């Protein structure tokens, strides 16, 4: 779940 | 933010009303110009509807009724009989 | 989207981090 928290964060990126 | 996230004045965790929010910032950004009226009349929104939510907050977390004439009773001495018994007994021993 | 609705810019995604690890030091302490 390394980059898996990155990804949500990147996900969260688009949709902020 | 200090005590609980969800009582939040805006709608931050719990509502989504900082999407209208986000929505205000799409809007107030791409104008090159500035003036006094497109600037100030989105100030109410920012504030208007931030300014109701925490009003419905503290009416059920604390019965607000309750306590803010039970502060008057004790300052403005609305209980009046209650404190004599008490400047009666005072009285005896502040001599 | 776009950068000034997204802003800005770190410490909102450390704070999307902590409860990355916050749901599972929530469900540990549940185990414990």
């Amino acid at each position: 779940a390394a980059a898996a928290a990155a990804a949500a964060a990147a996900a969260a990126a688009a949709a902020a | 933010e200090n005590q609980n996230v969800n009582m939040s004045r805006t709608g931050s965790i719990l509502k989504n009303q900082e999407d209208t929010f986000a929505a205000e910032l799409h809007r107030l950004k791409q104008q090159p110009l500035f003036s006094l009226v497109d600037f100030e009349s989105v100030l109410d929104r920012i504030r208007s509807t931030v300014a109701e939510h925490l009003w419905k907050l503290m009416v059920e977390e604390s019965d607000l009724l309750g306590q803010l004439k039970i502060i008057k009773d004790f300052y403005l001495l609305g209980r009046g009989e209650l404190f004599q018994a008490f400047i009666d007994v005072a009285q005896n021993m502040l001599k | 989207s776009e950068s000034v609705t997204c802003q800005s810019f770190e410490l909102t995604l450390r704070s999307c981090l902590y409860p990355h690890i916050g749901k599972q030091y929530l469900e540990c302490c549940g185990n414990l």
